[PDB]
């Protein structure tokens, strides 16, 4: 009953958390857009690096 | 090596500019107190003296 709840559980959580890994990584896209035509810094871009890692 | 952004380097070098223009335009005043001589020429009288 244990694996049970765990396997009814776990799809829920790793589809929410691979929604944030993609949400995340669209903001980091969209911060280095805003990098390469130059109205941003670097280290935001970073900063948005290490928040998608 | 892009550690501050091209528009913030932008508008940093406009207001560089734009306060060299405000130099130029308060040093135009200091060559006006000196009054120059507009024109070459045999001068006249001097109407007004030193002190008026």
């Amino acid at each position: 009953a244990d694996g049970l709840a765990a396997r009814g559980t776990f799809t829920e959580q790793l589809q929410a958390q691979r929604d944030l890994v993609k949400a995340s990584d669209e903001y980091y896209q969209l911060a280095d857009k805003r990098y390469r035509t130059g109205v941003d810094n670097y280290l935001t871009l970073l900063d948005a690096q290490r928040s998608l890692f | 090596d892009q550690a501050v952004s091209k528009q913030q380097y932008a508008d940093a070098n406009a207001a560089y500019l734009q306060s060299k223009a405000a130099v130029e335009q308060a040093r135009i005043n200091l060559r006006y107190t000196k009054v120059l001589s507009p024109i070459s020429g045999r001068i006249g009288r001097s109407a007004v003296t030193e002190g008026a």
